[PDB]
């Protein structure tokens, strides 16, 4: 049994960043409308 | 342009596998299917033969041989002994297995 | 001729003479020639190492086809195309195996 | 489930694949040449399709090639059939179009 | 039995026939009793199946 | 996918499996019975496999 990697497998760790750096940029846009 | 014709049948090889898929080769069938079993066994023939063709033993012209001959041959093939050795000496050889490498392809990961 | 997998030469085929010396397709095949028909025999190459074209100038088949407008070869037992410019004169057999044009590509592999 | 099982069948591009499966029913003509190949076959293949042929019921054999073209029409590809190339090609240029020739040829002859 | 050849094959052998032109088998059997010319189509044993049509 | 590709494979309970595979080499000892079992086989599986080893 993998610890934790096991769920974090089915997509890769570079596309995790991605989406998180995705989704900090689509943060502040909402902040730009304030 | 450039000219699609190739010096050799090994430039034809050189070639599609540098093809790429941009690229198509023809040649005679039995050599092709005997290519397929060659490694890295990237090939594969697709079609029907564009027009029949057969290989037969030569015998000198005049030569007591002959029908004897010829009778050896039908014999010999009505009994399959041919495609017998035709299975051994192509795919019975084949460096990559036809429906064994086609039974080992299942991968994961994503991209 | 030597063809692959027709003609094959032994891993140790210094080390060996005679009949030993070769192995393939055409080896198993002349092989059942040899028991049906009943005689021995022994296997050489063409010297030119070429099929037999006729000389349109000298008007003279080289190669196997030559061995036997001239009697070098008591046989011919080769993948040699059968047509009409060469059953004039020599004697080809009931063709031992079907074949035509084909075509090649690499196995696909898109991504 | 109804996509992945869709995409997991395919279709039969060799003889090997009916000695692989047992779903779809395969024969010859009940008398000819061609069941004696089967017969007469040494290649554990074809043999093994002779073998099954000559047990299973009910008999794959038909009285006719009409009967057999028949018998693989109305199967709705439960039953194929096997006759000469050259034949299999002239029917399917036939109407109703419903049926076509699938891989290469088993074996080699040359009418002369 | 008879060991009596029939049908085109009777009318070589039996002279009937001056030249048989049809969808001819070559066999072996064939081949000693009368003389075919060389191949003019390859052909063998094939599949028919029903065509599948989507819907 | 990872969860139907995990159930699809299946383990090893005759030797045919071996046959119908490639990706699992395998094998006996270089001399013995067992060997000539396989040489002088004329079953049509181990004639494949034996066909299989004699070249592999
Ligand atoms: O009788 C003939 N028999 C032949 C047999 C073969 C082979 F397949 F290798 F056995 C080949 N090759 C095809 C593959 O690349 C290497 C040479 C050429 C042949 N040619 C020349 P063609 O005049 O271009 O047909 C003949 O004449
Ligand atoms: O020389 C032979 N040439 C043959 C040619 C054909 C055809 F294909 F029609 F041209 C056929 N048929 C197959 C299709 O159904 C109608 C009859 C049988 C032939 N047979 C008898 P076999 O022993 O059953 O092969 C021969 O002996």
């Amino acid at each position: 049994k993998p610890g934790v990697f096991s769920f974090l497998d089915p997509l890769a760790y570079e596309i995790w960043m991605c989406i998180v750096f995705a989704y900090i940029g689509v943060s502040v846009v909402l902040f730009l409308v304030s | 342009e450039p000219s699609v014709f190739v010096r050799t049948t090994a430039e034809g090889v050189a070639r599609v596998r540098k093809s790429k898929g941009k690229y198509a080769y023809l040649l005679e069938s039995t050599m092709n299917e005997y290519i397929e079993q060659r490694k890295p066994c990237d090939t594969m023939k697709v079609g029907g033969n564009l027009d029949s063709k057969g290989y037969g033993i030569a015998t000198p012209k005049g030569s007591s041989l002959g029908t004897p001959v010829n009778l050896a041959v039908l014999k010999l093939s009505e009994q399959g002994v041919l495609d017998k050795l035709k299975n051994k000496w192509w795919y019975d050889k084949g460096e990559c297995g036809a429906k064994d490498s086609g039974s080992k392809e299942k991968t994961s990961a994503l991209s | 001729i030597l063809e692959s997998p027709y003609v094959m030469m032994k891993k140790n085929h210094e080390m060996l003479e005679g009949n030993e010396r070769y192995e393939g397709y055409c080896v198993d095949l002349a092989a059942e020639i040899a028991k049906h028909c009943g005689f021995k025999y022994k296997l050489t190459i063409v010297g030119d190492g070429k099929y037999g074209a006729r000389d349109a100038d000298t008007k003279i088949w080289n190669g196997m086809v030559g061995e036997l407008v001239y009697g070098k070869a008591d046989i011919a037992i080769a993948p040699l195309t059968i047509t009409l410019v060469r059953e004039e004169v020599i004697d080809f057999s009931k063709p031992f195996m079907s074949l035509g044009i084909s075509i090649m590509i690499k196995k696909p592999q898109k991504s | 489930a109804f996509l992945t099982v869709e995409r997991m069948v395919s279709p039969i591009e060799s003889a090997e694949d009916l000695s692989k499966q047992t779903e779809i029913a395969y024969g010859t003509l009940d008398s000819g040449s061609t069941k004696e190949f089967f017969r007469r076959s040494k290649i554990a293949v074809f043999d093994k399709m002779w073998t099954y042929m000559r047990s299973a019921e009910p008999s794959v054999f038909v009285r006719t090639t009409a009967e057999g073209v028949a018998r693989v029409r109305k199967s709705k590809g439960k039953y194929a059939y096997l006759l000469e190339s050259t034949m299999n090609e002239y029917i399917e240029q036939r109407k109703p179009c419903d049926t076509m020739k699938v891989g290469g040829n088993l074996d080699s002859k040359g009418y002369g």
